[PDB]
């Protein structure tokens, strides 16, 4: 016989006749594998980076502009990784690019863009 | 020695846990990651204690158990000292399952006895009990599990196999059967509601039989659909089975003393995690 | 079609995961770049907001959760999460910060009263239960307070 059911802290108990309790708190495996996720700064920086409006049907917040960027990942992976390169190509695939200098018309910056 | 715990559960904000064993004692932890220290123990049983349940912290500290002798024993912590409050023994047999309902109900408690019977006994202005039961199963009620919803509703596996899904009517002021789903060729041990808010509803029942149905309801038309979520019977008889609240994830505790876990992906049809 | 392809691509392998997925979406989606359905984007941030959650990562998944579009939804599970896990999300500045996204004082407030009565207050009680508040009460100042914030 066993038993086991989720916790309310999504995490699992159970049977287990090698503690004290007759159960087993488990950390539930998470599929989660990206090491800057753990550390708070980069959640910090990245609230930086939105724009939090009320919602029209109720006061909950939900995102109105957000600035993230492929981009902004790069400086918390290392530039040899296989990640680095999914989140660079995809920065320079899909990230707007600037054109800095002043340009006659609009469909030329769109050219040189 | 606890060479047999039957069930433990975990507080709405996990510091005190509380398993149950066949000695019929109760004991409850004050858990802390490695170091769940002893700090109560509970004797008000006749028989193996199957079942114990907090309930929401809305209603202090009550936790409502369920043994062998075929009564259901509330309990309740005051002032650091814990006293039996009510008991709620209608039925005839050994009670199985106990499970609060969602706090806005009230302070609703579900019980499934072996005598084919269901209760659902609030605690009124008095903290008295008032008991409303009905027959659930023919050969016994092995489980009864709680819908959240926001039109109240449970499940209930049976030992004739049957999986109800029960719904509240104001005109009967007693629960009225609305859908009965056949799917097992022996005593269903446990049944599931997930908490999942989303598109659609999902049943996990387990079963004697080695099988592991879902039932996922398109909405609130459509009937419920089979789905056997793997074809091949577990090495050994499955017993428990439950949803995660963050994600619909699926945990079975088959009699193998492995736990496995399922997850729903886009195919409609379920895989292992872990 | 990206969103077409995007489904496809779903179904088919995992090279890409939740975070990626989740972070893709939104980048296209804030920067006109590319459309996906509400139901898209929700579905990539119900996701990525799950396994955050699975990783005691509240504040990060409580983040993640707001990128929802459907209102209800968003609704349950900030709340549900807000009052399960409040005093987590009540240490530091970079918690603070985080229950100033725009977390409704009322959730805050009353899930903090929760973990009170469970625990064994008043101010929030003041912003049946009152009654069972005077009476864990039963000086002469605090009860003309009372009175005041009765009368208010």
């Amino acid at each position: 016989y066993t038993f086991a059911k989720f916790s309310t802290g999504s995490m699992l108990l159970t049977k287990d006749i090698v503690g004290k309790s007759g159960v087993s708190i488990k950390r539930l495996p998470t599929e989660l594998q990206r090491k800057f996720l753990f550390d708070d700064v980069y959640l910090d920086k990245e609230i930086e980076k939105v724009t939090i409006e009320a919602r029209k049907s109720n006061p909950y917040p939900q995102i109105s502009e957000s600035s993230l960027l492929f981009k902004d990942a790069l400086d918390y992976m290392e530039k040899t990784s296989s990640d680095y390169n999914l989140w660079k190509l995809s920065s320079i695939l899909f990230d707007p690019v600037s054109y800095p200098y002043k340009t006659d018309n609009d469909q030329v910056k769109m050219a040189l863009l | 020695h606890n060479e047999l715990i039957h069930d433990a559960v975990l507080d709405y904000y996990g510091k005190r846990l509380a398993t149950c064993s066949s000695d019929k004692t109760i004991k409850i932890f004050e858990v802390e990651g490695e170091t769940h220290k002893l700090i109560d123990t509970l004797t008000g049983h006749e028989g193996p204690v199957w079942r114990v349940d907090w309930a929401h912290p809305k209603f202090g500290t009550i936790l409502a158990s369920c043994s062998y002798d075929g009564k259901v024993l509330i309990w309740k912590e005051e002032n650091g000292r814990w006293s039996q409050i009510a008991v709620h023994a209608v039925h005839s047999a050994s009670v199985n399952s106990v499970q609060w309902a969602p706090h806005e109900y009230g302070p609703l408690l579900l019980v499934a006895s072996s005598d084919g019977k269901v209760s659902v006994v609030e605690f009124k202005e008095n903290g008295t009990t008032s008991p409303i039961i009905i027959d659930a199963h023919a050969i016994g009620v092995n489980s009864a599990s709680w819908a959240p919803a926001t039109s109240r509703k449970f499940v209930t596996g049976g030992a004739d196999n049957l999986v109800k899904i029960w719904k509240y009517n104001s005109d009967a002021q007693t629960y009225v059967l609305e859908s009965t789903l056949e799917g097992h060729s022996d005593w269903v041990r446990d049944v599931a509601w997930s908490p999942t808010v989303l598109l659609r509803s999902y049943l996990a029942s387990v079963s004697q039989d080695r099988t592991c149905i879902i039932w996922t309801q398109d909405n609130e038309q459509g009937p419920w659909k089979k789905t056997l979520l793997k074809e091949e019977k577990f090495p050994d008889v499955l017993w428990r089975a439950s949803w995660s609240l963050s994600g619909n994830v699926l945990a079975l505790s088959g009699g193998d003393n492995k736990v496995t876990l399922w997850k729903e992906n886009l195919e409609g049809k379920w895989e292992p995690a872990g | 079609n990206t969103e077409k392809l995007y489904k496809e691509v779903r179904q088919r392998t995992n090279a890409l995961d939740v975070q990626f997925c989740w972070y893709l979406i939104q980048t296209l989606r804030f920067n006109g770049t590319r459309v996906f359905s509400k139901e898209t984007s929700d579905e990539a941030t119900f996701a990525f907001a799950a396994q955050l959650e699975f990783a005691q990562l509240h504040g990060h998944s409580l983040f993640v959760s707001c990128f929802l579009n459907d209102d209800k939804a968003a609704e349950d599970t900030i709340k549900r999460l807000v009052m399960r896990e409040i005093t987590l999300l009540r240490a530091s500045t970079n918690d603070h910060i985080l229950n100033r996204l725009k977390i409704p004082s009322q959730l805050i407030f009353n899930a903090q009263a929760l973990k009170d009565r469970y625990e064994g207050s008043e101010v929030q009680n003041l912003l049946d239960l009152a009654e069972m508040a005077i009476v864990t009460s039963l000086v002469q100042n605090n009860e003309l307070k009372t009175l005041r914030e009765i009368l208010n």
